[PDB]
């Protein structure tokens, strides 16, 4: 699992640039908001749902305990 | 002639386990945690030895004796309210694991699935004896109902409940061996953490696209040391803030009460991590059947591995089954909520659609809705 | 390259800060806790002695030993070898204190206990080397090559006294 | 620049970069601590007992 | 059954970077010396935590002064007497747990060191409980000796009203309105229960400066040392 | 070992690491200083004198 | 298809540790000592756990709490005992491995070997804290006499002692801190024994003759288990002999006495295996001196690496150098028997001429024997 | 009040001084040692108490 038996790969080639040379931040702004953006997009259609779901469970029993609570007019 | 960092032995073991290892380049925030609750592992035991050397595992002292260390101890409060929420803060980075395995198709590394399995066993037991040293209302009467959990076992039954208890009932006898026990634990934990990685490593580690990352592997130590560093960071961040702001958020104020066994306080909830549980233990009428079911919501995660179908280890690339995931996650609050809640018409419904719920989907649902993807799948 | 590690340096420089104020919370938890923070102080009283009789209690751990010089020592032992002695001392040099003279209760040759009331002259007879003490707390014959170390006796008001 | 005199003159020797780190972080402690502690006093003035001492 | 939860007050300490009025710790002490140490107990706080926090330690070592205290065994093995000292604990009203029901109605008074840490609600259920007395409405009637207390579980407390105005006198010379004595004890409860308050915000405050530092460097660190994988470029080039 | 060390290229060796080595010792005192609080050297630097 | 216990990487590590280890055939019983060590470790964890959870760690209710262990538990006075004489077994199986190093040369596996020398370190370290416990007399007077050692470390040593304490005397705090290192200092014991056979197994081990065994080597499995085994079993029977027939024939009787603070022992001494260190300090008459003397006795097992110049590794074919050897051995049960007995002459003069004699054969005598040793054999 | 009730099997052998410092007292000013354990505590055990008591 060491370095030199990993796979085979042949014709690929990685340019890269010292850590020196680059800026750690290089538009952070620009394209990292459109990029989280699009995130959420993709993956709130799936998530959210049941969250809110389980929103609307959870204040249902919270108001159903009180009126079971309340006094019975008898 | 030779690097002493790969020849050295201990040298050439923290080389290819730590520094040298090959690691998926993709492996998103959510690997961080692997880290994250080792560190834990360390800051829960690092913290409570400082709590050993002044608590005395004494019925008639071992209340009075914490209380001595947060306001007698030179900055005792700090270690006491540290290792509490240390060890909530474990038990989230451990559900947040369990989530993290489960969706990207970890289970297939199965002897680290197995060896998590155990690990997760022997946290909760050790939180569980833990909450119990405090000596307070909420810990006695806790260790008291699950303890006589037990005696639903056939047969042995009461016998067993009673050579745990060392007596009749919980006693000094039982706070000292929880203490004991407590105490010895976590080592055992850490061995087991070792073997967890040692099985790990032989395989190397599942990147969020599920698909085999050996054209991609990068050394660990020039990313994934900082990539880490900053996790562990966060998790201080997370906290310290609830240490130094809010030191008893997660936790009950009736602890604060010394323990009197001549008394039932009004509401009997065990920690916050463990109401999943003890929620689905409301559920079931039968106590067989509701310790067994108890036992089986955590021993469901060893079928995992061969309950998966769908021909992609991921579920990057499965829209229904995410859906299917994440409400399993938020049956997982509900189930939660519901054990913090009381047993009454609005909640005893509720409790038995979620853990019905919660085990449909692991055992049916995600099953047979992998089988309906391949079909959509063309394969 | 002095900008990317000027980073480095103020992070490290952030962490040695938190780190020696994460180790220092253990190491003084480590250190004595509040409640033994309260010593030194005991109020303790000379009217249960005369001369010769030899009460000794507890304080810092340690026995402490408060005895009546007797009428004798006051007056002779001031002045009974006081050349050498095995240690050089005069009586009142030991505590201002004419009449009430106190110690600790660690006999300075091992780390012992002195018996009170025993010896040849009958001071402080050491059990466990023989090694009697003056009744001031003198060394004159036994294996003891020091003298009892005296704790800072702030004496109160009247009977009332503070050792250390 | 400031940052390339500051760089090589201080920061190229790993062991420099030790002993600037040592003295920076001796004084940061007494900076921070000076200003973190007059911060909380000021934000509550008057509520602590070092703001009432004189009184008794 | 129901039970009504006690109202968030505005208390000075609710801040999140804000610490106990100490001169209210001061008269809510004065409070409990006069009023709650008569039937009610407090254990784990000593004379001794006094100084620094409310009282100087002259005033500390007068306050222990004061009382008499059970020493140890005498020449002969004796009870005697003993004027307190600083390291004494506050003393307990009555000796044996089971006197203080004896003495009451048989309910024995909480002691506390921790009844604002360990009531579910806080200060305001603790303050509110002692500024919420009232009389019982129609059909619901009392046992005699029970008092009806609408934020008390079960609306039927043991408690004799103990605070109303003009009770004592506070040394600094503020009303002794019944809502004063209660806000100045309820202040000093909280401090009991949690000594290290103001310690911990100023300890807090700290993290959340160095955190706030720490964090920019290091993942400005993660994006340095990362940035060689997020700007690196694939080519592919088959013959 | 008493002799194989002692040669004039190790002298010269010696002599390359002598102020590395040096200043690593002050970087060791200086935080040693710094961690133990020690207030018999700390008492004579400006501005931390006044911590104490 | 692949053998498991040569391809499960668990049962990988255990068939390479001591299934299929190249052994010398010839190595002696001497080696079985090795194997009972761990074993003793072993069995010491066992009874330290169910100790553990008996034993209050308060000053108050210590020494009745061991009675109750001894007076009431199920079975308890056999679990005591068999913790205090499996101290004393520990210790003789430490002491007969280090001379076993000594004699065959092992120590030329310097990494091993320093790694033996911290395990001695933590033992010794561990065994004393353990004393403390019981709060006997003894315990309490010779905790305050060890401590009071560390005042002799100039600058920094009443403020060491003081720390140590946990206050100015030994109390409830130092208790409680024995405690909590005495239960936790064996599992970094037993760490350390894990790395001191992963060192090991690099270079094998050594028979009595010094030579490479590369050509005459045995499986581990078939003989040396079944070996070890008859060495535990015989362990075994001395051990239980010492705790069914005379459990308190290496213990002093003052221990059995509740830690009177006001009242010394007329003889204060450590239990028997602290004595040939506690004698070489009572031999020096500075303070520091003694403190010096009492480390430098241990740490001189360091040095012999360096110190030796003989041009055989082992002791077999050195009659001269077994004299010596035996020698420092009987100058080393003198110091154990004088350490026993109280100060005062000829005791003093004969402590100080061990203490010296001992010294002397470990630095001078010891080489110049081997240095007169090669010019016998033309070399 | 601490009311009084004759001894059953639970309970402990009777103590007669109630403070040690009341049994240094009510004799010369010795303590008399505990018997739970003296065989075992000092050196001879049932031989030097034997001696003792009848020498
Ligand atoms: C709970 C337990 C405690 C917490 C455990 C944490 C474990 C993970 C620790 C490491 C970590 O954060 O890894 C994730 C991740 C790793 O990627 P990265 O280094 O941020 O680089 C950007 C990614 O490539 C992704 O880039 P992108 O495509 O999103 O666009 C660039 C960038 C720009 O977008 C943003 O920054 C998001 C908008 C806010 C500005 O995105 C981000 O920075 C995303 C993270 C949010 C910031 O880092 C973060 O999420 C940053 C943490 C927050 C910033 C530091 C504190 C201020
Ligand atoms: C703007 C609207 C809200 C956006 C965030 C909420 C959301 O659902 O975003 C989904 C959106 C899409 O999810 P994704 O990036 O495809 O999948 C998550 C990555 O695989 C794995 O996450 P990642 O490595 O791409 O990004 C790390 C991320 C989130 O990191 C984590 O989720 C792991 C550690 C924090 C756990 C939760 C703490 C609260 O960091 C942060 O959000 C900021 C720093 C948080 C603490 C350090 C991490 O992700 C984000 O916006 C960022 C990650 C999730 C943030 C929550
Ligand atoms: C050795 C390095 C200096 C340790 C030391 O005592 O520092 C002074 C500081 C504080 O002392 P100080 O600087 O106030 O003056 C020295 C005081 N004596 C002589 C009592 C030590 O020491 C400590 O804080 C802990 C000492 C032990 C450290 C190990
Ligand atoms: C609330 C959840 C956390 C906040 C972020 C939102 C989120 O989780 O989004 C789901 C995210 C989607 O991204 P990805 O992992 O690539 O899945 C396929 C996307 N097409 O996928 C993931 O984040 C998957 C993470 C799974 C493990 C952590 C979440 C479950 C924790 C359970 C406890
Ligand atoms: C601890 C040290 C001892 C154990 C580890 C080393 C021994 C091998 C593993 C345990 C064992 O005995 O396994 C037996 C068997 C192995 O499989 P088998 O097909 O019999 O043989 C070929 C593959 N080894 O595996 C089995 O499961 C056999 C069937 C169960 C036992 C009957
Ligand atoms: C014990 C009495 C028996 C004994 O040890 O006899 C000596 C014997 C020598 O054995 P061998 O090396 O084969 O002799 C070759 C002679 N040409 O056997 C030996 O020399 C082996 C015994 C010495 C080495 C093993 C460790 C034990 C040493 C004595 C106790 C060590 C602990 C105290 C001293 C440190
Ligand atoms: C080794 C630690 C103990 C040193 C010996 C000693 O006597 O230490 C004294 C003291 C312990 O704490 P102390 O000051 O007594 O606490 C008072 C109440 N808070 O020591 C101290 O307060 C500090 C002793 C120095 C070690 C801790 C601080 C530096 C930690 C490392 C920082 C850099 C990483
Ligand atoms: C697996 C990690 C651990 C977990 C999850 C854990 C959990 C807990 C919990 C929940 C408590 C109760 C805290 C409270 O209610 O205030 C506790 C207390 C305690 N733990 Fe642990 N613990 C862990 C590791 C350890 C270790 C390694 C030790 C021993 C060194 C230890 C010793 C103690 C002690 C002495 C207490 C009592 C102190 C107190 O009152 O809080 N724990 N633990
Ligand atoms: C004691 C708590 C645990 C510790 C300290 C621990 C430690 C680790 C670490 C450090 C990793 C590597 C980092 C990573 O991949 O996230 C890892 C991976 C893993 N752990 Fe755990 N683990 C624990 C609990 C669990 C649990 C409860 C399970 C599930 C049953 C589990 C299953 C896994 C799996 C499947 C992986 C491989 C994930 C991957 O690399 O893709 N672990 N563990
Ligand atoms: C914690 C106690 C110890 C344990 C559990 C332990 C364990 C072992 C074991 C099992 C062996 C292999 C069997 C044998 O050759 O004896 C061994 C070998 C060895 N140990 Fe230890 N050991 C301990 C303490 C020490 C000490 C104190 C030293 C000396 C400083 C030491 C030095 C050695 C050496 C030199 C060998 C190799 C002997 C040879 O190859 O012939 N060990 N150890
Ligand atoms: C390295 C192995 C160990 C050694 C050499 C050792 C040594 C000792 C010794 C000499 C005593 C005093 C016995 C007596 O005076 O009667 C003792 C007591 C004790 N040890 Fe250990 N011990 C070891 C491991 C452990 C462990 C792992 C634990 C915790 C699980 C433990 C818990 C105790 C306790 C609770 C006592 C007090 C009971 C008693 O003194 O009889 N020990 N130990
Ligand atoms: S200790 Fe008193 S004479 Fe040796």
């Amino acid at each position: 699992r060491e370095f030199g038996h990993l796979t085979r790969m042949r014709h690929v080639i990685t340019y890269s640039l010292s850590p020196f040379e680059q800026r750690a931040f290089p538009h952070y702004f620009t394209k990292g908001i459109p990029n989280v953006l699009r995130r959420t997009r993709a993956c709130i259609l799936r998530v959210a749902p049941p969250f809110v779901v389980f929103y609307l469970v959870y204040t249902w029993g919270t108001q159903e305990f009180e009126k079971s609570k309340r006094k019975n007019p008898a | 002639m030779t690097n002493i960092r790969k020849s050295h032995p201990l040298m050439k073991i923290i080389n290819n386990a730590f520094i040298d290892l090959p690691a998926p380049s993709n492996i998103s925030s959510w690997w961080n945690f692997g880290s994250l609750l080792g560190i834990c592992l360390i800051l829960q035991i690092l913290t409570g030895l400082f709590l050993a050397m002044h608590y005395t595992s004494d019925t008639t002292t071992a209340f009075s004796s914490v209380t001595h260390i947060c306001r007698d101890v030179n900055y005792g409060w700090v270690i006491r309210y540290l290792h509490a929420n240390g060890a909530s803060m474990f038990f989230i980075c451990l559900f947040i694991h369990v989530g993290r395995g489960l969706y990207y198709g970890s289970y297939m590394f199965l002897e680290t699935w197995n060896i998590g399995v155990v690990l997760l066993f022997t946290v909760m037991a050790t939180a569980f004896m833990g909450y119990v040293l405090p000596w307070g209302q909420m810990s006695f009467w806790g260790a008291t109902v699950i303890t006589n959990l037990l005696s639903a076992i056939p047969y042995i039954g009461t016998d067993l409940v009673e050579w745990i208890w060392g007596g009749f009932s919980v006693d000094k006898a039982t706070l000292t061996r929880f203490f004991a026990f407590h105490f010895i634990l976590p080592f055992i934990i850490t061995a087991l953490a070792a073997v967890h990685l040692l099985f790990l490593h032989e395989t190397g580690s599942n990147n969020p696209t599920g698909i085999s990352s050996d054209m991609d592997k990068i050394p660990f130590h020039p990313y994934y040391t900082i990539k880490d560093i900053l996790g562990a960071l966060f998790m201080m961040l997370i906290l310290l803030i609830l240490v130094l702001f809010s030191p008893d958020l997660l936790g009950d104020p009736d602890n604060y009460t010394p323990a009197n066994p001549l008394n039932t306080p009004p509401h009997i909830k065990p920690e916050w991590y463990f109401l999943f549980a003890y929620a689905i233990l409301r559920s079931i009428p039968n106590k067989l059947g509701g310790v067994l079911a108890l036992v089986a919501s955590i021993l469901i995660l060893i079928l995992m591995p061969m309950l998966h179908t769908s021909k992609q280890r991921s579920m990057m690339f499965r829209p229904l089954s995410q859906c299917l995931f994440w409400m399993l996650v938020a049956d997982l609050i509900t189930l939660t909520w519901i054990g913090g809640q009381p047993v009454e018409h609005p909640f005893i419904i509720i409790g038995q659609l979620a853990s019905i719920l919660y085990f449909l989907i692991i055992l049916v649902l995600m099953p047979i809705t992998s089988i309906i993807e391949n079909n959509l799948l063309k394969w | 390259k002095g900008f990317s590690y000027l980073i480095t340096a103020t992070t490290t420089v952030g962490v040695a800060y938190a780190a020696k104020n994460a180790v220092s919370q253990f190491v003084s938890s480590m250190s004595a806790s509040a409640d033994v923070l309260a010593m030194s102080k005991i109020e303790i009283k000379l009217s249960d002695i005369p001369e010769g009789k030899n009460m000794a209690f507890k304080w810092r751990g340690k026995p402490l030993f408060v005895r009546h010089r007797t009428k004798k020592e006051i007056d002779q032992e001031a002045a009974v070898e006081v050349s050498q002695l095995r240690d050089p001392q005069h009586d009142l040099e030991r505590v201002k204190k004419p009449e009430w003279v106190i110690l600790i209760g660690v006999c300075t040759h091992l780390g012992c206990v002195p018996i009170a009331n025993a010896g040849d002259f009958g001071g402080y007879y050491c059990p466990c080397h023989g090694s009697h003490y003056d009744a001031s707390g003198r060394i004159r014959k036994g294996p003891a090559p020091l003298n009892l170390e005296v704790p800072t006796y702030e004496f109160t008001s009247d009977d009332l006294v503070i050792v250390g | 620049t400031l940052t390339a005199r500051l760089y090589s003159l201080l920061f190229r020797r790993t062991s420099t970069f030790a002993l600037t780190i040592a003295v920076g972080a001796l004084f940061f402690e007494r900076a921070f601590d000076q200003g973190a502690d007059a911060i909380y006093e000021h934000i509550n003035q008057g509520k602590l007992w070092k703001h009432i001492k004189h009184k008794y | 059954d129901l039970e009504l939860h006690a109202p968030s007050y505005p208390w000075s300490h609710r801040g999140l970077l804000s610490s106990l009025d100490h001169t209210s710790i001061r008269r809510g002490f004065q409070v409990y010396k006069q009023v709650c140490s008569s039937c009610h107990s407090m254990d784990y706080v000593a004379y001794r935590h006094l100084v620094g926090v409310c009282y100087t330690e002259e005033e500390a070592k007068a306050l222990a002064e004061e009382v008499e205290v059970q020493d140890g065994p005498n020449e002969d093995g004796e009870m005697f007497m003993r004027p307190g000292k600083l390291s004494d604990y506050f003393p307990k009203p009555y000796p044996n747990p089971e006197a203080a029901r004896a003495a009451n109605n048989g309910a024995l008074p909480p002691d506390l060191s921790y009844i604002v840490r360990a009531r579910h609600g806080g200060e305001d259920y603790v303050f509110s409980l002692l500024t919420g007395y009232c009389e019982p409405p129609t059909g619901v009637s009392l046992r005699e000796g029970l008092y009806f207390n609408p934020y008390f579980p079960g609306q039927a407390i043991a408690m004799a009203p103990p605070i109303y105005n003009e009770v004592l006198e506070f040394d600094d010379g503020t009303p002794a309105t019944m809502s004063q004595v209660a806000k100045d004890v309820c202040t000093f409860l909280r401090w009991a229960s949690e000594p290290e308050h103001d310690h911990r915000k100023r300890m807090g405050l700290k993290m959340l400066m160095m955190m706030g530092l720490l964090l920019p460097l290091v993942y400005a660190m993660k994006r340095h040392k990362w940035s060689v994988l997020k700007s690196r470029k694939l080519a592919y080039r088959p013959p | 070992m008493l002799s194989r060390f002692l040669g004039p290229r190790y002298r010269e060796l010696a002599r390359n690491w002598i102020p590395t080595a040096s200043m690593w010792g002050a970087v060791g005192a200086v935080g040693l200083v710094w961690a133990t609080d020690w207030r018999l050297i700390l008492d004579w630097v400006p501005y931390i004198n006044g911590k104490f």
